[PDB]
């Protein structure tokens, strides 16, 4: 039975959200995170936002994150703008005195009239890569794996890629799962594919992989790395460091390529028929 | 209630193995070497770390004995903060600490959060509303330890801390307590008397441990009231949260001579502060994050050239908002000096600017100028970006060698920009790509 | 169940959405520059407007501060390499030399409904459901940005929709890889949707779906192909249609 899983993401444009974006500059990453995916898988099972924190977030956090980069994107930039000809709500209530009525004794008193209302415009910049590619695959419990590709066949949510406005345009659900020891060789499994013939290739393909424990002790490695992308709650977010290291995959001695399998252009039919071939004399004769 | 920072575990560190935890202050002590502190935001990792920094030297202060490096810190720290336990509470009738006395000037306990909106600031990314949700005991310490280090100006009547305007804040980075406590152990002969003791005094005009501590704003924190959810900063489920204190504004003498050691000022003396927003105006093209500015400084006042990882903390600020705070890390070992290569390294976003602002053809006032290369900026930026230490000391990779990489992007763009099947078009597109940045020294 | 609405449609030469510089968007696709419009802006511009003005309605479809919006509206791309241009413009006193901007594409867009999510936010309500899935169809097929209209008076008509039931939300986004060449015996839009048909044609030798072209002007694939199911000649029957295949509903 197989024991991980397999998710394909690849989008004309997608975000993954960083630790440096507390204000109105959101900077994305180079990979999806660990955090996108859960959310996505959350979605796609259809689990609660509230619930998600009640045994369920660190059942599948106990997985091993693996990611393979096919194609990087470029990095680019959106200009988006709030609130164009409209009030927004702002934070400020007045102080009710006595500070024993607060929080949410005070809420049952709210009304829609207490508010106060702003006319600004709220201007923003948010990063988005193009034109990428990459693997998410999950090394779990054999049957967990199972009801996690069940569960992405048919996804009860609306799944987007990172935000909710980057559509799928490769099915997420493509790869069937199998059974490998090591992460490494299952992210050398599932072979590269082309788009059409002529393209530049990578010749290297980096690989993120989740640092191993190894025996009991063994500090961290020089050269990893922290990351705050490991959720224990999604209202209102919580996000926990974890470790990360880099590994590389030379192409040509363990990821094959595969063909293009299709055709890129449209064109228009064949004019020109030609007047030696034997049906052709056939049917004028028979015309005549 | 009663809560002492000592007994009581505030400390978000992850230990080497790999688990995260939250301990309290004595066991970082006891700890030490095992562990990192943990901490998303810049200022959170900042503040604790300068704490920190102000104990120890205190200990040494009061115990005279150094911390070896790669070695477990000395056991005699320990008691001495036992000894004195008074000196660190968080409530009660009595000496407090980052506290005074009370006032009428009742404010909710959200202006002591940078990235949480109160007041009037816009609550459309983080939908925060007034005294319905608070704060637990350890988000009360990390938002009092922030007050001294990024304090700018309040309108009306409220000025800065003791800095001013909050520069750049440059510093050595370790894998373990004691590697970044033994990169910067520095003392002065004059230490001061830090905020955790007695009632501060300005006295005449400051040291080391005073000099840290300073007190701009005074501080309530009234009792945690029993009102519940979970949190809104770090987001766990916990108990009654602070809502309500008090806030009043201390306004600092004229004159006072403090130098920050991790700060950074111009050339005037005045202060050298991030370069970015979120609008690419007539004097501003939006590149990335400026690890360039604090270079042709810090080479020749404070820190010099050393070997290690220079951590970069950028905190940008427009009168009373915060606009962006990044961090960076770069690789140095002190190969060597050239002042004029480190001055244009320092006056980049001019150069930027003005690669943008060149006309297609002819010339006219005010002109903005090929915005599509201004989309393109960003991503040779990046590309650029990776090696900032070794394009700091010159090893390998000079100006010219940076100058490649604007080529694939920039012939990509001369496609668009001249889509056309003249002798004309592929001529253009070849003058095009032959525009490089120039370097300006002033 | 996902409704999944595919689009294509020509603009004339203008400026809809534009950055701080005041450039027209552009993204990144295929290994060159591509036009683009803004998710966010078709949200806002189908949005407030006084044609789709026709339990809450407008609610459930398009959110407002846990609300779980369940209509979802991605970027437009164009289906060629971006021409930019610079207008010339001077002005008179009567009794200097400015530059203004514009650009001219074909863009592709794509639209998807949830049909369990729209039933839960109506409390139970099914035929108000299909009611604003229609009423969004109907704005949706006649809505464009209010950008630069008055100087640059882009009223185009769309040329093409294909409406898909498929099981995962998927796009055809990888359709326009290569970009179009304009060839003699054809134009923009027939070679675009001879594109959109050589990927269609495909998945299924490597579900169903609806399509509509104005008076059948430009057919879906170029020879015999059942790659669609139905192909319908009014943007009302496209609409019956859909209502029809959702189930027994009448227009
Ligand atoms: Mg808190």
């Amino acid at each position: 039975p197989p024991n991980t899983l397999f998710l394909r993401l690849e989008g004309a444009l997608q975000s993954w959200g960083s630790n440096e974006a507390k204000f109105a500059l959101r900077r994305t990453a180079d990979a999806p995170t660990k955090s996108g995916v859960l959310g996505l898988l959350c979605a796609a099972m259809g689990i609660g936002r509230a619930e998600a924190a009640d045994s369920w977030l660190p059942k599948l956090a106990n997985l091993r994150m693996g990611v393979r980069i096919d194609r990087p994107g470029i990095r680019w930039w959106d200009f988006h703008t709030v609130g164009a000809g409209q009030r927004m709500r702002m934070a400020e209530l007045k102080a009710p005195k006595k500070p024993s009525m607060v929080g949410a004794a005070l809420a049952e008193t709210l009304t829609p009239s207490k508010v106060k209302t702003r006319a600004e415009t709220l201007l923003s910049r948010r990063e988005y890569l193009a034109d990428a590619s990459f693997l998410v695959a999950l090394q779990g419990e054999p049957e967990l794996v199972a009801k996690l590709s069940a569960a992405l066949a048919k996804p009860v949510w609306a799944i987007y890629l990172g935000r909710k406005s980057c559509p799928p345009s490769r099915p997420v659900c493509e790869h069937p799962p199998g059974f490998y020891n090591t992460l490494e060789e299952a992210l050398s499994a599932v072979p590269l594919q082309k788009r059409w013939h002529n393209e530049p290739l990578p010749q290297i393909l980096p690989c993120v992989m989740d640092w191993i424990p190894g025996y009991d002790g063994e500090h961290a490695p020089d050269d990893a790395e922290i990351h705050y992308d490991l959720p224990v709650s999604f209202q209102p977010p919580r996000h926990l460091p974890r470790f990360v290291i880099r590994r590389e995959l030379v192409v040509g001695e363990d990821v094959q390529v595969s063909r293009e399998t299709g055709t890129s252009v449209w064109r228009p039919k064949g004019t020109r028929a030609d007047y030696n071939n034997s049906e052709y004399k056939k049917v004028r004769a028979e015309r005549l | 209630v009663m809560y002492n920072l000592l007994c009581d575990n505030w400390v978000n560190v992850v230990y080497l193995s790999g688990k995260p935890d939250r301990i309290s202050l004595v066991q970082t002590l006891k700890d030490a070497h095992c562990l990192q502190l943990a901490y998303s935001n810049p200022m959170d990792r900042f503040t604790v770390f300068r704490f920190l920094l102000a104990l120890g030297y205190w200990c040494f202060a009061n115990t005279n004995v150094e911390p070896e490096p790669d070695k477990p810190l000395p056991v005699s720290w320990i008691p001495w903060l036992e000894e004195n336990k008074e000196y660190f509470e968080l409530f009660g009738d009595g000496k407090r600490f980052f506290q005074a006395d009370p006032s009428s000037r009742i404010r909710a306990i959200t202006d002591l959060i940078h990235e949480i909106p109160t007041a009037h600031n816009l609550c459309h990314f983080k939908h925060v509303t007034d005294y319905i949700d608070g704060l637990c005991e350890a988000c009360c310490i990390k938002g009092l330890l922030r007050l001294p280090v990024f304090t700018t100006v309040g309108g009306r009547g409220i000025g800065a801390g003791i800095n001013n305007t909050p520069p750049f804040y440059l510093l050595w980075h370790a894998n373990d307590l004691a590697g970044m406590l033994a990169q910067n152990w520095q003392p002065w002969d004059n230490m001061g008397i830090p905020a955790w003791l007695g009632s501060f005094q300005k006295e005449s005009r400051v040291g080391l441990l005073a000099g840290m501590t300073w007190l701009p704003r005074k501080v309530y924190l009234h009792d945690p009231v029993p009102g519940q959810a979970a949190c809104c900063s770090c987001g766990l489920p916990s108990e009654a949260l602070v809502y309500s204190c008090s806030i009043e504004v201390e306004p600092v003498p004229k004159g006072l001579e403090w130098k920050d050691p991790h700060g950074v000022y111009t050339d005037q003396g005045k202060s050298l502060q991030s370069k970015i927003k979120l609008m690419s105006n007539d004097r501003y093209t939006f590149a990335d994050r400026d690890w360039y500015s604090p270079l042709f400084s810090y080479l020749h006042a404070e820190g010099n050239s050393r070997q290690g990882k220079l951590w970069l903390v950028g905190f940008a600020s427009d009168k009373a908002k915060s606009i962006d705070i990044w961090d960076k890390i770069i690789e140095l070992e002190g190969t060597d000096t050239n002042d004029e290569l480190l001055a244009q390294l320092a006056n980049r976003a001019t150069a930027l600017n003005a690669m943008r602002k060149k006309p297609l053809r002819g010339d006219f006032k005010k002109s903005v100028g090929t915005p599509q290369i201004a989309d393109i900026i960003p991503h040779a930026e990046n590309r650029i970006a990776i090696n900032a230490g070794k394009m700091t000391e010159n090893r390998g990779y000079s100006w010219q060698d940076a100058d490649t990489e604007y080529g694939e992007l920039l012939t990509k763009v001369a496609y668009s920009l001249e889509p056309a099947q003249t002798v004309d078009a592929r001529l253009k597109r070849g003058n095009f790509i032959s525009r490089k940045p120039w370097p300006i020294i002033p | 169940m996902l409704i999944e609405i595919h689009m294509i449609q020509n603009h004339s030469p203008a400026n809809l959405n534009r950055d701080d510089l005041g450039a027209p968007k552009t993204c990144y696709f295929g290994g060159v520059l591509r036009s683009r419009i803004s998710s966010q802006c078709i949200k806002r511009s189908i949005r407030t407007s006084n044609d789709f003005k026709a339990l809450a309605p407008d609610i459930a479809l398009c959110g407002r501060m846990t609300v779980e919006a369940a209509l979802q509206v991605a970027h437009a791309i164009s289906t060629h390499i971006a021409r930019p241009e610079i207008d010339y413009f001077v002005a008179a006193d009567d009794v200097h030399i400015g530059e203004s901007m514009f650009a001219s594409a074909c863009f592709y867009k794509y639209f998807s409904i949830d049909w369990e999510q729209l039933v839960k936010n109506l409390k139970g309500d099914t035929n108000l459901a299909a009611h604003t899935v229609g009423a969004f169809l109907l704005a949706a097929a006649k809505t464009n940005p209010s950008g630069k209209q008055n100087s640059f008076a882009a009223h185009n008509y769309p040329d093409g929709i294909l409406v898909e039931f498929k099981n995962s939300p998927i796009s055809y986004a990888n359709a326009f890889v290569r970009p179009v060449s304009v060839v003699k015996e054809s134009d923009l839009v027939e070679q675009s949707i001879g594109q959109l048909s050589n990927y269609v044609n495909d998945i299924r030798l490597g579900v169903i779906g609806f399509w509509f072209s104005p008076n059948n002007r430009y057919p879906l694939g170029y020879k015999h192909s059942k790659l669609a199911s139905r192909n319908i000649g009014n943007l009302n029957e496209l609409v019956g249609a859909v209502l029809d295949y959702i189930g027994g509903f009448k227009w």
